[PDB]
């Protein structure tokens, strides 16, 4: 099986005194240190870091394509929460086209 | 110059794709090709003014029920589709489209449309519909739909024979000019 696991990270250049990291000791090397950069760098100041949002994502089944996002007019409020809408939501089925594009 | 936002809303095959490709390339399609949604541009003449028509070709499908809000903001006009020949495509004009639409579009004017006309007058599938004690929806009845949904207007055409279609559109951009 595995655990939950919850660790203590110094980063040497920011100085920051400390940084809980939840990981999964099934986890290897490589992905504790993505999990550990997305908690450090994907806040700081890139310009040639594509992040989700900076970031849109059309979808065109014929000649004119459509925006896709996370939480729309058709976004679902399940629960206490806003489900976030997925693939099969929007019924993007496969080998479908879909547009990448900067804001 | 003015724009105008068309959506067009029905059931699945209904007729939605046919009349529009009749309204702008002038052609009739024979196979039957589930839409998913498509944008049609189109320009026109208004009581002598130019007005530039934006509209919008969704899906009846019940499977992208999910993705066709996603066209009702910003909307001019709303054609509400059904098929003559199909009683319930009749009944999900007001059980099915104007529950959806009256939840997003609240004050979007509604023009309701009977598609498929020229299948009125076919004797080998009326007596189809006739011997299931079922007959296909006459003007009375499509218009007591509108007065019902609260529409403005009530048309028929038929995507088939090029009849009444371009008096559709002209209907859909003279109620969305005079309502803005
Ligand atoms: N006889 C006749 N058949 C028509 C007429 N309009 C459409 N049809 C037929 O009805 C079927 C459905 O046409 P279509 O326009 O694709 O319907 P739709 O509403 O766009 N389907 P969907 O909503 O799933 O995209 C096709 O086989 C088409 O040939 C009409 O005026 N007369
Ligand atoms: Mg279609
Ligand atoms: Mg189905």
């Amino acid at each position: 099986e595995y655990a939950p696991l919850t660790v203590s990270v110094i980063v040497q250049d920011e100085g920051i005194d400390a940084i809980p990291v939840k990981v999964l000791n099934c986890d290897t090397i490589s992905q504790v240190k993505e999990k550990i950069i997305d908690q450090v760098y994907r806040t700081q100041p890139c310009s040639c870091w594509p992040k989700p949002d900076s970031v849109v994502l059309e979808w065109r089944p014929g000649s004119t394509a459509q925006i896709l996002s996370d939480l729309d007019l058709t976004s679902q409020r399940e629960g206490r929460w806003k489900r976030i809408n997925t693939l099969m939501h929007y019924n993007v089925r496969d080998g479908a086209t879909l547009i990448l594009s900067k804001v | 110059v003015r724009s105008v936002k068309v959506v067009l809303v029905g059931d699945g095959g209904c007729g939605k794709t046919s009349l529009l490709m009749v309204f702008a390339d002038g052609a009739f399609p024979e196979s039957y090709t589930p839409t998913v949604f498509e944008r049609y541009m189109v320009n026109l003449q208004v009581k002598g003014k130019p007005v530039h028509l934006h509209i919008w070709d969704t899906a009846g499908l019940d499977d992208y029920d999910r993705l066709r809000p996603l066209f009702y903001p910003d909307a001019s006009v709303l054609l509400l589709c059904f098929d003559v020949t199909s009683p319930n495509s009749f009944d999900n004009i007001f059980n099915r489209w104007y529950p959806e639409v009256n939840h997003f579009c609240k004050k979007v004017p509604i023009i309701v449309v009977g598609c498929k006309t020229d299948l009125r007058k076919d004797k080998s599938l009326v007596n189809k519909l006739r011997r299931n004690g079922l007959e296909p929806v006459t003007y009375h009845r499509g218009q007591e739909m509108a007065r019902s949904v609260g529409a403005v207007a009530y048309l028929e055409c038929s995507a088939r024979l090029h009849d009444n279609v371009h008096a559709v559109f002209q209907e859909a951009a003279e109620v969305a000019l005079s309502s803005r």
